[PDB]
């Protein structure tokens, strides 16, 4: 929606709300030079 | 998509497929933004000089989705639109500039393990991520290869590419709605989005709040994954304000 | 190539 999306936005069901991580995901962290 | 694999199943809850009554097939890609929005480029429904002009009643939105031919009978759900929305300054005419439109469904969708909203960039967000180097991801159920079609929906990692890069590898006049994204030749890995794609969505991951944002909406490109060039996207918050005020506007 | 879809949707 507006300012920064939804309110649950972008915290998949299947993955982050189990904390289950997608097979390339790290791919993405670690060039943020690295995650969380 | 390019050199990819096929996304895990509910990988891409947000990943939306425009989809044509008539005859029945696939136009582009999209984004789930909100229960009652869905986000594409403009260049899928409005370019006059190839005649196409796709109205509110020519379109299905389906989510949920994962096979590219198949009606995925308790999982995807498909909506009908109330209306379709163009940037009144997408450039059809020289460079695809500002190649966004806002589709409001006409009726709000529940979410599910399989359909989820991807969230919007605020100015911070959009400011420690969209650096070059970084990693973005695209999905869709387009062309495998510049010149088949997949079953699954596909997926690639690619990197944001320095803007002279990206002048410098074309000669359509790139403007600050723009970005592009891939790997140089030098690098030795690839992907690209290709056509059938447009309109998905280009998400980064915030390692702050472990949340996806979209970042990039899929637009142009000199042939899908040509060594030395590189996919063109619309800058999704570049446009936030104008994405704001229409759902602001007449929103949900 | 498109398996149908329902009628209630089109
Ligand atoms: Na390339």
């Amino acid at each position: 929606t507006f300012g920064s999306g939804e309110a649950d936005c972008g915290l998949r069901p299947l993955f982050e709300k189990k904390s289950l991580e997608d097979k390339t995901e790290r791919e993405l962290l670690e060039s943020y030079i690295d995650g969380r | 998509i390019v050199e990819g694999s096929d996304a895990e199943i509910g990988m891409s809850p947000w990943q939306v497929m425009l989809f044509r009554k008539s005859p029945q097939e696939l136009l582009c890609g999209a984004s789930l933004i909100s229960d009652r929005w869905v986000l594409t480029a403009a260049h899928c429904l409005l370019y006059p000089p190839w005649d196409k002009n796709f109205t509110e009643n020519d379109l299905l939105v389906r989510i949920g989705k994962h096979s590219r031919t198949r009606y995925e009978r308790n999982i995807e759900k498909i909506s009908m639109l109330e209306k379709i929305y163009i940037h009144p300054r997408y450039n059809w005419r020289e460079n695809l500039d500002r190649d966004i439109a806002l589709m409001k469904l006409k009726k709000p969708v529940a979410f599910s393990d399989y359909i989820h909203p991807v969230c919007l960039p605020d100015r911070e967000t959009a400011a420690s991520l969209l650096q070059a180097g970084y990693k973005g991801r695209v999905t869709g159920w387009g062309n495998l290869k510049e010149t088949g079609q997949p079953s699954v929906l596909q997926v690639v990692n690619l990197p944001i590419v320095e803007r002279p890069v990206c002048k410098d590898s074309t000669r359509i006049r790139i403007t600050d709605n723009m970005f592009c994204a891939g790997y140089k030749p030098d690098e030795g890995k690839r992907g690209d989005a290709c056509e059938g794609d447009s309109g998905g969505p280009f998400v980064m991951k915030s390692p702050f709040n472990n949340r996806w944002y979209q970042m990039g909406i899929v637009s142009w490109g000199e042939g899908c994954d040509r060594d030395g060039k590189y996919g063109f996207y619309t800058h999704v918050f570049r446009l936030k304000k104008w994405i704001q005020k229409v759902i602001d506007q007449f929103g949900e | 190539d498109f398996e149908e879809i329902p009628e209630e949707y089109l």
